[PDB]
RNA sequence: UUAGCUAGUAGGUGGGGUAACGGCUCACCUAGGCGACGAUCCCUAGCUGGUCUGAGAGGAUGACCAGCCACACUGGAACU
RNA sequence: UACCCGCAGAAGAAGCACCGGCUAACUCCGUGCCAGCAGCCGCGGUAAUACGGAGGGUGCAAGCGUUAAUCGGAAUUACUGGGCGUAAAGCGCACGCAGGCGGUUUGUUAAGUCAGAUGUGAAAUCCCCGGGCUCAACCUGGGAACUGCAUCUGAUACUGG
């Protein structure tokens, strides 16, 4: 069966439920691990299955659009908001970080609680937040821009 | 050893047969020794359809070459025709 | 994969008759025959010499139903086929079953016999063919079958046909719905305001 | 289409640069680069290092302008 | 059938050896010009029979040495 | 000339140097951009040209064009560049693909749409 | 130096042909007297003679038509810089059999016909129409 | 039944006190279909004043060429200022495969079976000069045997 | 914009060795062997049938199919 | 499963690029050296068929465009098949080793060259005439081709000894 989350789609290649390494069937109550996605899905969503998955496909690319459409507006909107060449004054020194999480759920939680501690005089700011571990795209995002 | 039989050739669904002689561990549709007949399973029957140079496969047997279980079958089948 | 749109227009751009309609009505009762479509119909083309080649290939293939692929493999076979490569071209088109259909009389259009094709209406040697491009050979023999014998639009097909110059190379029996490819035509056979060698010269440079 | 939001802010001429070119000072904040329109250069009218002039910005570019007004 | 080889000798002073030089023309394959070729050859020579400069015959026979798989078969012309 | 000549020298033909090194024949690359910024072009053009600088997966750093009317792209975008130089803006040897990874499609394209990243407006 | 007398037969019938001469005359040599013999055969040329015993003198006598020489053209193919052989069956014919090429073979000098019909190939010495 | 076919026009200028005078320039192609072509070249401050002054020319300064059977006797070279000209005789069937500029010239000539190709600049006055006379140096079966003196089956 | 390279090196005798010829190995002896027809050194690379292109000659190429070779985490080794 | 029969209704099935010349396809409105286009030339300051929208048209069509990539056109590395006075190109001049080439006659040789015979040049691929899947792609029989290499036997004009 194909199984749609989110923007992501894909065939399940296996599942795994709690200690149990496979299952067969999974029921309603039981939560059972999904794997074979695309990618890392949203830290939460509606997931729906479909009967085809080339159906699907112009679904999922829909939703990226979307949110791809979104992102550059937010990323306009922010940079033209200040309605000047620069700051107003001198709190223009700022510090970048750069992080990855081994799971979804973190990144997006964690990240508001890490923009409560931001501040007027010393802006903190997360660049390219991962889905887990390390590699090479993101060690050279640090080494453009000094971060931890 | 030596061994007559079929490397299978023709498309999906139609297969068609091409009898060789070979060293028998190399693959079926692989490295062969010499041509020695064909067999189309597929042939419409109204013309030909199974053709065997049954010179060539005794000479062949004569120096010890076996013979596959569907090769052994058409040589029967093609004695039996003529 | 088939051209849907409106008919004569094509026949106005290529400034002639390419038979996209049953020919019940003088062509010119229907549209502006000999003005091409669009606002700047009236305008003339002072054409090059590379315009001129295209638009007479667009004519044979808008005749015949074929679209760029098809009509392109068909020049390359005519190519390699023995003989002037021009007339090789117009036999194989010729050859089509939606064309021989059309030509002994079972549909009003190429259009129509194409339908009756893809639509199991027709039969080769009395097995049913159902692709337009099948290329039918001397002495086959191609027939409305049963089922589809009674359906008026053939009778009024045959009709039409009677009333049209009869093919030298089949033999109809308007009757029995059935009739027989004798012979491939000749050049002499096909209307001669048709260019080939323009087509040829287009395909080669 | 043409997307509106260019400006004509005001500005005196700086730098007398090479090519119809000038350091142009916008009486806004700083001077750009300011180079000097087509519609101006066929009707020529020279431009000295020191004149009270107007210039098309894009925000797309603000360190650049197009001087539109004559004096 | 004894195919063989005819060529002169280059070097006589191994013991027991000899350098032979053939030498042929051959048609160059782009530009057509006939183009001299050599190929030398460590052929045995028991007895040591052949001098530096004469032409030999020789023929293709088992290794003898490392780099030695021709033998004399005899003497042609010499000292010219 | 001579026969003699080319047998010891052989006609030797001249190897292509690219026009777009930096994609290393391959039909995109991606990249992250470094400024995001406009230029005026060439003789006898004049415009406010958006180009940006990028740096791509290969290390190579290039500049690219950001053809359209209007973008939506600042730094730490990250884009897809193909080859194409823009003419009267020397140097400018690649374009952005709108639509693709962080860059946006035109606004309101309604001719010429795929060349621009514009999906077919519901009508 | 003088390395190709060939060409310059060829050369010395084709200036003085070209200059309306009424013959022309070179040091003689056997290969030249096959080619001349060859010439004279498919009608290029009158006729030829060679005089002395010693240093051997050989004449040409041309041939005009129309106000026009008979030799069109008369070009070396095979020379001492590349030698040029065929086979039997790559033997070149001139202007499409109009002209001829003279074959040197194990059975002497003659023309691409020639050697063609005796199953022959050579060094393909000339072209002339 | 003269063929006629024109090949380029094209627009020269002369400059005077007053400015620049425009003119034009026509070259075209006669021939007969069985060995005849002549190329003119005409010039006229109007269009058609230009392509009516080189059929003019055309049909005279025409020369003949040995055809065989619609294709030529045997490949051919042709050179004039920057045209290097290339024709060989193909087999039946093939028609003209050529240039623009040969095609024109091959066709009116009556050379039905040929393949060719044009080296270097492809200006049309020099291509087509160069085509003409490499067609019109180009010998015979009959005069080979005429100038060789014989005959042989080669007649 | 690499001109010199080589001591098992080249050959000879004899012992050993391999399934088998062989500096394969060892001792002794001779002083050879390679190289401007490109050795040595440096860079690159699996080779072919064929594939794509070209009228051709060529140019480019070596997925899929088939033949040969080489490798099996890296370096080395032998046992059966 | 292929395939055959039956039922329902046009019913569930059209997009992409282009239209200044090269190059098949033209107008209006908007903009005004801006915003923008651009393979090459080159478009844009008030009539823009070149920008952007529209109507119209051209070319393709389950694809259409853009990018990347090889060869072609490119006789633009020229063996086939080019050049060096003034366009890129004669070393400032001479001597000269290696190398390339070498006047004319006879005999000899038979390496080059030429002829014939024999073996080999795997199959598949390419090509030709057929056969089979409704046609085509595809599959397949037979042929031709593999223009090459090698051995033997001859020919001796040309080149070499």
């Amino acid at each position: 069966d194909i199984v749609l989350c989110g923007f992501e789609y894909g065939r399940v290649r296996a599942m795994r439920n709690e200690l149990g390494q496979e299952v067969l069937e999974a029921g309603p109550s039981i939560p059972v691990e999904i794997l074979g996605l695309s990618g890392v899905p949203a830290a939460g969503d509606e997931v729906t299955v479909v009967r085809d998955e080339k159906k699907a496909r112009e679904v999922a690319l829909y939703r990226q659009g979307k949110f791809r459409e979104v992102k550059l507006a937010r990323q306009q909107k922010s940079k033209l908001e200040n309605m000047f060449a620069n700051m107003t004054e001198g709190e223009v020194h700022e510090v970048n970080i750069v992080l990855k999480a081994d799971v979804q759920g973190s990144v997006e939680a964690i990240s508001d609680s890490l923009l409560k501690l931001s501040t007027d005089e010393v802006k903190v700011k997360i660049i390219g937040s991962g889905v887990g571990g390390i590699t090479e795209t993101d060690a050279t995002l640090a080494a453009a821009s000094n971060a931890i | 050893m030596v061994t007559i039989r079929l490397a299978r050739h023709g498309a999906k669904k139609r297969p068609f047969y091409q009898v060789v002689v070979a060293d028998s561990r190399n693959a079926r549709n692989g490295r062969f020794i010499e041509r020695v007949g064909f067999f189309n399973p597929i042939a419409s029957e109204k013309e030909e359809g199974t053709r065997l140079d049954l010179d060539r496969i005794a000479h062949w047997v004569g120096q010890g070459a076996t013979i596959s279980d569907r090769v052994a079958a058409l040589i029967k089948e093609v004695n039996k025709a003529a | 994969a088939r051209y849907l749109g409106p008919k004569l227009k094509l026949s106005r751009r290529e400034g002639t008759d390419l038979f996209l309609k049953s020919g019940v009505r003088a062509i010119d009762t229907k549209c502006k025959i000999e003005q091409a479509p669009g606002q700047h119909g009236a305008r003339k083309p002072r054409l090059s010499d590379y315009g001129v080649q295209l638009r007479e290939k667009q004519k044979v293939r808008r005749i015949y139903g074929v679209l760029e692929r098809q009509f392109r493999n068909y020049y390359k076979e005519a190519a390699r086929l023995k003989g002037n490569t021009g007339e090789n071209l117009l036999a194989l088109l010729e050859g089509r079953l939606d064309n021989v259909v059309y030509r002994m009389g079972f549909g009003a259009t190429r259009a129509e016999a194409r339908q009756l094709v893809s639509h199991k209406a027709i039969m080769v040697n009395g097995r049913v063919v159902n692709i337009a491009s099948y290329q039918v050979s001397p002495n086959d023999v191609v027939s409305i079958r049963e089922k589809a014998k009674k359906q008026s639009r053939v009778k009024a097909a045959l009709e039409l046909a009677e009333q049209r110059e009869k093919p030298t190379w089949l033999e109809v029996d308007a009757g029995k719905m059935e009739g027989t490819f004798k012979r491939k035509p000749e050049r002499s056979d096909l209307s001669a305001d048709i260019n080939e060698h323009l087509i040829v010269e287009l395909y080669s440079k | 289409a043409k997307e509106k939001d260019t400006i004509r802010t005001e500005g005196v001429v700086t730098e007398a640069l090479p090519n119809a070119t000038f350091r142009v000072k916008l009486d806004s904040g700083p001077e750009i680069l300011a180079y000097i329109s087509g519609k101006m250069r066929m009707h020529y009218i020279r431009i000295l290092p020191g004149d009270r002039v107007v210039v098309e910005i894009t925000p797309y570019d603000p360190t650049r302008g197009r001087i539109v007004y004559r004096k | 059938k004894i195919r063989t080889l005819q060529g002169r000798v280059v070097s006589d002073k191994m013991e027991k050896s000899i350098v032979v030089a053939i030498e042929r023309f051959v048609k160059h394959p782009i530009y057509g010009k006939f183009i001299k070729r050599t190929t030398k050859l460590h052929v045995h020579d028991e007895n040591n029979e052949c001098g530096i400069g004469d032409v030999v015959e020789i023929r293709e026979c088992r290794p003898l040495s490392k780099t030695k798989s021709w033998t004399l078969v005899r003497v042609v012309e010499k000292a010219v | 000339a001579t026969v003699n000549q080319l047998v010891r020298k052989p006609r030797a033909r001249k190897v292509a140097k690219s026009n777009v090194p930096a994609l290393e024949a391959c039909p995109q690359k991606r990249g992250v951009c470094t400024r995001v910024y406009t230029t005026t072009p060439k003789k006898p053009n004049s415009a406010l040209r958006k180009v940006c600088r990028v740096r791509l997966t290969n290390g190579f750093e290039v500049t690219s064009y950001i053809g359209g009317e209007g973008h939506n792209l600042q730094e730490h975008s990250v884009i897809l560049i193909r080859g194409g130089r823009v003419k009267d803006l020397p140097g400018v040897r690649y374009h952005t693909v709108r639509g693709a990874l962080d860059c946006s499609g035109v606004k309101d394209r309604k001719q010429a749409r795929s060349k621009y990243g514009v999906k077919r407006p519901k009508a | 130096s003088m390395q190709d007398p060939i060409a310059d037969m060829l050369t010395r019938i084709r200036n003085g042909q070209a200059a309306n001469k009424a013959a022309v005359t070179m040091p003689s040599s056997k290969l030249k007297v096959a080619i001349a013999n060859v010439l004279k055969e498919e009608g290029f040329i009158e006729d030829f003679k060679v005089e002395g015993d010693t240093k051997p003198e050989l004449e040409l006598t041309l041939k005009y038509f129309q106000g026009k020489a008979v030799v069109e053209s008369i070009q070396r193919v095979s020379r001492p810089g590349l030698r040029i052989y065929k086979r039997k069956d790559e033997l070149p014919k001139v202007m499409a059999g109009l002209g001829i090429a003279v074959v040197s073979t194990s059975k002497g000098v003659m023309t691409d016909r020639a050697a063609r019909q005796a199953g022959l190939g050579g060094e393909i010495i000339c072209y002339v129409a | 039944e003269l063929q006629e076919k024109l090949i380029a026009v094209n627009r020269v200028s002369k400059t005077v006190k007053g400015g620049r005078i425009f003119s034009f320039t026509a070259l075209t192609v006669v021939g007969d279909g069985n060995g005849r072509v002549g190329f003119g070249y005409g010039k006229a401050r109007e269009v058609p004043a230009a392509i009516q002054k080189a059929m003019e020319k055309a049909r005279r300064n025409m020369i003949n060429v040995a055809l065989n059977n619609g294709t030529l006797q045997h490949p051919v070279k042709g050179v004039h200022t920057g045209s290097r000209v290339f024709m060989q005789p193909a087999s039946e069937g093939t028609g003209i495969i050529a240039g623009g500029a040969m095609r024109a010239v091959l066709e009116v000539a009556g050379v039905h079976n040929v393949l060719a190709k044009a080296y270097g600049s492809t200006n049309p006055i020099n291509v087509v000069r160069a085509t003409i006379d490499g067609l019109e140096n180009m010998n015979s079966p009959e005069m080979v045997a005429a100038k060789r003196g014989k005959s042989v089956e080669e007649i």
